[PDB]
């Protein structure tokens, strides 16, 4: 009866 | 000085036998890979520079070249799965893990970031990073009396990398690794930096997205109250992962849902179900549908918190996906609830928006709404009020829609509408 269902960046480039 | 070098000049400098020339060229490569444009990662890889950067990662006598090469490799690993694979195949994982223990904070930070990108590639590289022994030094970097003494960006990067180590499924992270990381995650969940809190809630959401044993591991650490507290937060980047984690948790056993309820989560749902962000509204309605699928006492808790009127509201006006989650919540309510609770539901005015939603194109929402109406009619049958419910569904012009659905393409919708109209509308 209970049914099932990622914002952060999986990868990030370092710009500074 | 090191601005706008050509990859050819970078290779020339790196291939020199002069450590200062190599350092200048490596900084040039880092700056080339740091531009806001899509960096020239493929050109750097084709030149065969990854092995040289990985070797420079081990030069403890030249911390600057360690830092520059770590930054460059981080940026390379930030790209496609193939470029991250190129970084990993150069042997960079153990080098970064060794650099995690560097006395310089910015080098350790770059190592954390690189390992985070590698793990974020997917479950295979995540498990590989874990197998090389990264969790121990990563968690050691946070073995401080007070997290407030750490640099803001440093702690943020550590938290993000840990969240990526908790991320992804098929397979999910190793159980021993999750158990090794959870305490630090709780500690971070009690921190005050909004970005740390967001990343920690996302890690908890990752860990709770699975079978009931993962949910149980998470719940036993006692984080549900803190998750509800953060659910009441003002910053959306915190509320979103907190709500996702609470939803995941309520997808499990009735005891886990009961932990969610006992923590006072329902008291927050009046605002969540009216949140300006449609995504928060949909996630909250889905959590509510999972809660109404539980025991009758839990449905009664939902009733006592005055949330049935909010369910009627979202069913009456909301984006179609939220309305679909609300239809699911109503169907679960009616299937699991007593006739008294179903009567209360009707008294709150569910019938009119439930009928209004029957003009939808999706056949799934149609069949679930028909199931809800069937449950309601059964509840009314036990009360002898079935003619009352008939007059209700006919007064708002609803029976017309059921008659129209009688000719639906779906066999299930066809048969359910026919049965309803033959028994209760003849």
């Amino acid at each position: 009866k209970k049914r099932v269902l990622q914002q952060p960046a999986k990868k990030r480039l370092n710009f500074g | 000085g090191t601005v706008n070098w050509s990859v050819e000049d970078i290779v020339k400098g790196i291939n020199s036998n002069n450590l200062e020339s190599q350092l200048q060229a490596t900084q040039a490569a880092r700056k080339l890979l740091s531009r806001e444009k899509q960096p020239p990662i493929d050109n750097i890889i084709r030149a065969g520079l990854i092995p040289k950067f990985v070797s420079f990662l081990g030069k403890t006598d030249c911390s600057p070249i360690q830092f520059e090469s770590a930054w460059a490799l981080t940026n390379i690993a930030s790209g496609t799965s193939e470029q991250t694979k190129a970084v990993v195949d150069g042997g960079a994982i153990p080098a970064f893990i060794s650099l995690l223990a560097s006395p310089h904070a910015h080098i350790s930070e770059q190592a954390v970031w690189a390992l985070g990108n590698i793990a974020g590639d997917g479950s295979a590289f995540r498990d590989l990073v874990i197998k090389h022994g990264a969790i121990d030094p990563l968690l050691a970097l946070l073995a401080v009396p007070d997290l407030s003494t750490l640099a803001c960006g440093y702690l943020r990067n550590l938290t993000w990398t840990l969240s990526n180590l908790c991320r992804n499924k098929n397979p999910a992270p190793p159980l021993d690794a999750v158990e090794q990381i959870l305490p630090t995650l709780v500690r971070l969940l009690h921190h005050n930096d909004p970005e740390v809190l967001a990343d920690s809630c996302w890690a908890i959401s990752y860990l709770t997205d699975g079978p009931n044993e993962r949910i149980e591991m998470v719940v036993k650490k006692g984080v549900v109250p803190q998750l509800v507290k953060l659910l009441g937060a003002t910053e959306l980047p915190i509320v979103t992962p907190a709500l996702r984690a609470i939803g995941n948790i309520v997808t499990g056993t009735d005891e886990q849902t009961q932990k969610v309820i006992d923590a006072g989560a329902l008291a927050v749902f009046p605002s969540l179900l009216t949140n300006p962000k449609t995504n928060i509204q949909k996630e909250a309605t889905w959590t509510m549908s999972n809660i109404t699928a539980g025991r009758q006492d839990q449905i009664q808790q939902v009733v006592n918190h005055g949330l049935v009127p909010f369910l009627v509201g979202v069913l009456s006006k909301a984006d179609f996906k939220t309305q679909k989650e609300a239809a699911w919540a109503i169907t679960n309510y009616t299937s699991g609830g007593t006739v008294e609770q179903i009567v209360y539901l009707v008294h709150c005015g569910i019938i009119e928006p439930l009928m209004n939603l029957l003009s939808a194109k999706d056949t799934k929402i149609i069949q679930v709404i028909l199931d809800a109406i069937s449950n309601i009619f059964q509840a009314a049958e036990k009360l002898g009020e079935t003619e009352k419910l008939s007059i209700m569904i006919e007064e708002c012009g609803g029976l017309d829609k059921i008659e129209a659905l009688q000719r639906h393409e779906n066999e299930s919708v066809y048969k359910a509408s026919l049965n309803l109209i033959e028994k209760y509308f003849s």
